[PDB]
RNA sequence: CGCGCCGCGGCGAGCCCGAGGGCCCCGCGGCGGAGCGAGCGCGAGACGCCCCGGGCCCGCCGCGCCCCUGCGGGCGUGC
């Protein structure tokens, strides 16, 4: 709204905040970007290392769905359990029942290690693991595998 | 004494009777109390904030 | 034309007008510039302290 | 508790329970907020002309003819400027300003519970203006069920109590006091009761009547329910709208109505209460003070300081 | 209250330590400008 | 003329007030004022300055902190100025008492679930108005992505990242650089 | 219109009137959630009301030692 602005706390003041020794002129500084390397070199030393120049190889063309890649800790992996079903889960720790969490349904890939998980044993199917995801992981009873 | 040697152009001093400290705080003694300048008229306010350094009354 | 060189005529009553700072109570106790072998020399002394020691 | 349901006629005919859109907490900021926001997305645009003030040939004269720099036409007038008489604005209204502002669908959902909520209460509607001193109860629930003869939706009103507030209505429309009478908006009236139905046909009806609207309940309009972003609108709810309030709420998809807070009604309670009261424990007596006065002008000023007398009087 | 009391007996304690001080002081106010004479 | 410059500093502004829309704001910090007025209890005290704070001021705090912070201290009520989220990393919650002024709909589906209670400040203000087995808490001011920008990264003594987007090699590969 | 910071509202490990389809109803991306490395790629728990510092963990560069599926794994040390 025009009626809360700072400007309009000027009317009668000869000059709306610009001073009367300098004024305001058009470009006094040039327009846009320019002078990075001689008058502005003093701001950009400063707030931009690393502006100027170039830096390791280029690609005509990338492709965004290879590289792409999701990753999922392993404090993460009991929440993909319906809450429902994790107390029953947890209550038998069962080796010929234990329960098989397949990752890429959820829509990741890769599994890192950050975290704990519960004394319970449990399989996780994923395309890549971790080395401490492993370990962990058999710490606790459970298994890696592979999926398509 | 030393640094009041160093503002001497400024200010007047001597040594004062006892009927002219007397004067000073019974006709413009004002007492700090808070950070506020309060009135000294009785006994009363003496006693209230000097009371621990034994010191009860105007005399 | 000719232009005023150099002057510091207003400089300390800029400088003292917030206070001389001074510098930050830990600057006084960084490790930056002791010799690597007393800094590598107090870690292991600490890590086998049990009133000392934080490892899990 | 439950509200009352009344004939066509005026005497009680059954009771229903409080749906629980009313126990919403009444937030007079959110509904103003919505209320500006959704009341700028009615706008039309308007503008200049692109071409205006600048159809003509103009330059400048220069410095050596004893004139202003300014552009001129041949022969010298004044042109193109905006302190030139004909000439374009300095800067120029263009449609491409932004007139709709966008809301949250959850602050949304809040703006229009908050509404209703404060449509239950018989001192928010009588201080937003409405006249509700002949009403039996102020959540209004009425059986009509079908209404087509504008004769017969005035009698109910009357059966009722909401009479006065119609004609409050229907007696106050006159011309308006600027230029918008030449902008099709030449005429005012005053706001009075909004219809809420279902499953009935009332709305031939009641349309004619001065200061009246009309809302199917599963599509309640936050511009009717606080007309000048004042929110206790007086509402005459039909049976079978109000008995499907919840049934609405529950067509909400993952939405659960806000939680319910306490009043200043209620805090200024709990302080006057044995518990928060039995923790109170007084502050020192406060210092005395006088004015200054010299004491040696009188015996008894001076005594105050020094009562033996040692010291002179004057 | 208590408050009333203690205030009212205070100052009673305080007006006779007024009454105390003061000969004894213009006591020894004259006594000095005694001494440096002997 | 008097001088009452020398010796003397410029005087400071801080928050008396919440400055929040909100009436249910207003009305809790203007009780738990009186109470401090009327008590002198420094308990009151912090947490109707608490009240004041500006959002970026009141982080979040999850229950897997609180489950952290008291434990040992099971039995006492944890007192919290802002928001309590859910942390589904943790998958089992104890049984604790918290008060907070507004709790995620999952938290407080956890925190009822294992026995807990969720209280609000104007329960807090019936039942124990100057904190008696009370402990009050905070989260990290310090955790926004916003703070982890300010100052002069390109000085020597830094360790701060830049703003936009940097694909050169001047300057940004250590010093020595430039 | 784009960028930075501050304030207030709603919801919160989540969030969201895209476009479109039936002031009401339904509605993908996206951004956040993990970083570091030119890249092959590898990948964080240990403490703490809060703030500041210390210690430790992850990546990049170097290097003892032991080993299975081996210029691959494990366990360490240092800026
Ligand atoms: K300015
Ligand atoms: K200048
Ligand atoms: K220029
Ligand atoms: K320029
Ligand atoms: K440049
Ligand atoms: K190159
Ligand atoms: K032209
Ligand atoms: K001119
Ligand atoms: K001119
Ligand atoms: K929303
Ligand atoms: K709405
Ligand atoms: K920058
Ligand atoms: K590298
Ligand atoms: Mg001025
Ligand atoms: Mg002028
Ligand atoms: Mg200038
Ligand atoms: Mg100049
Ligand atoms: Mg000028
Ligand atoms: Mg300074
Ligand atoms: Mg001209
Ligand atoms: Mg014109
Ligand atoms: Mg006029």
């Amino acid at each position: 709204p025009t009626r809360i602005r700072k400007s309009r706390k000027r009317r009668g003041h000869r000059q709306m905040g610009y001073g009367r020794v300098g004024g305001h002129r058009k470009h006094p500084s040039g327009r846009g970007k320019a002078g990075g390397l001689q008058h502005k070199r003093t701001s950009f030393d400063k707030y931009h290392p690393g502006y100027f120049g170039k830096l390791g190889m280029r690609n005509y063309h990338v492709r965004r769905n290879i590289e792409y890649n999701p990753t999922i800790n392993i404090d993460k992996i009991w929440s993909l359990i319906p809450e429902e079903q994790r107390d029953g889960f947890l209550q038998r720790k069962s080796t010929t029942e234990a329960p098989v969490v397949d990752v890429t349904r959820f829509g990741f890939f890769k599994v890192l290690g950050r975290g704990s998980l519960p004394q319970c044993p449990i399989i996780i199917k994923a395309r890549y693991f971790s080395s401490d995801a492993e370990k962990k992981l058999r710490e606790v009873g459970g298994v890696p595998l592979l999926v398509p | 004494l030393n640094a009041l040697r160093i503002v001497d152009h400024y200010v007047t001093y001597g040594e004062p009777t006892v009927e002219t400290i007397r004067n000073l705080i019974y006709k413009r003694g004002f007492a700090k109390v808070n950070g506020q300048r309060i009135p000294i008229v009785d006994n009363n306010l003496i006693d209230e904030q000097l009371s621990k350094h034994n010191i009860l009354c105007a005399e | 034309a000719k232009l005023k060189n150099h002057t510091s005529k207003n400089q300390n009553r800029k400088d003292h007008r917030n206070g001389i700072k001074k510098p930050k109570k830990s600057a006084y106790t960084s490790h930056k510039g002791m010799c690597p072998k007393y800094l590598r020399n107090l870690r292991r002394s600490r890590a086998n302290d049990p009133r000392q020691s934080l490892r899990p | 508790p439950t509200v009352k349901v009344f004939g066509p006629t005026g005497t009680q005919v059954a009771e229903l329970p409080r749906p629980k859109v009313f126990n919403v907490p009444l937030r007079p900021d959110i509904i103003n907020f919505v209320h500006t926001q959704l009341r700028k997305c009615l706008r039309t645009p308007y503008a200049v002309s692109r071409y205006a003030g600048v159809q003509c040939t103009a330059h400048s004269w220069g410095p050596g003819r004893a004139v202003a720099r300014l552009p001129r036409k041949h022969g010298g007038i004044g042109a193109y400027a905006n302190f030139a008489r004909g000439g374009h604005m300095a800067h120029p209204t263009t449609v491409i300003r932004r007139w709709c502002r966008k809301v949250n669908l959850n602050q949304r959902r809040y703006a229009v519970a908050s509404a209703l909520a404060a449509s239950a209460n018989a001192a928010l509607v009588e201080a937003r203006g409405h006249r509700i001193a002949d009403v039996p109860s102020i959540p209004l629930v009425v059986d009509t069920d079908n209404v087509t003869k504008t004769k017969d939706a005035l009698a109910i009103i009357k059966a009722v109590g909401v009479l006065r507030d119609v004609e409050r209505c229907k007696d106050s429309r006159h011309i308006r006091a600027g230029r918008g009478k030449m902008r099709n908006r030449r005429y005012i009236t005053r706001k009075g009761p909004l219809v809420i139905y279902n499953t009935e046909d009332v709305a031939r009806g009641f349309r004619n009547l001065p200061g009246v609207d009309l809302c199917h309940v599963s599509s309640i309009r936050l511009l009717e329910l606080a007309p000048g972003s004042h929110p206790g609108r007086l509402i005459l709810w039909t049976k079978s709208a109000f008995a499907s309030l919840d049934d609405v709420y529950a067509a909400k998809q993952n939405y659960t109505l806000p939680r319910s807070c306490i009043t200043q009604t209620d805090i200024e309670r709990i302080l006057q209460s044995d518990a928060v009261q039995k923790t109170f424990v007084p502050k020192r007596d406060p210092l005395v003070i006088e004015r200054k006065v010299d004491p040696f002008s009188s015996k008894e000023a001076l005594a105050r300081l020094d009562p033996s007398g040692t010291v002179m009087p004057k | 209250a208590e408050r009333a009391t203690e205030k009212e007996k205070r100052a009673a304690l305080v007006k006779d330590h007024a009454v105390k001080s003061a000969q004894v002081y213009a006591r020894y106010y004259i006594d000095l400008v005694e001494s440096e004479k002997k | 003329g008097i001088d009452l410059k020398t010796g003397i500093k410029k005087r400071k502004v801080e928050r008396k007030e919440p400055k929040s829309p909100n009436p249910y704001i207003r009305l809790l910090h203007n009780a738990f004022k009186v109470v401090y007025e009327n008590t002198g209890e420094d308990f009151t005290k912090v947490l109707t300055k608490r009240l004041c704070l500006s959002k970026t001021n009141r982080p979040v705090l999850s229950v897997s902190r609180l489950a952290h912070l008291m434990h040992k201290r099971e039995d006492k009520i944890a007192v919290v100025a802002s928001t309590v989220t859910n942390d589904e990393r943790l998958v089992t919650i104890p049984r604790m008492t918290i008060c907070a002024l507004k709790f995620s709909a999952t938290a407080r589906s956890r925190i009822e679930k294992a026995g807990g209670r969720c209280m609000s400040f104007d329960e807090l203000l019936a039942e124990k108005p100057t904190g008696d087995n009370c402990v009050l808490l905070q989260g990290r001011r310090s955790c926004r992505a916003v703070c982890k920008k300010f100052g002069s990264p390109g000085r020597p003594n830094s360790h701060v990242k830049p703003k936009g987007e940097h694909k050169g090699r001047r300057g940004a590969r250590g010093r020595h650089s430039w």
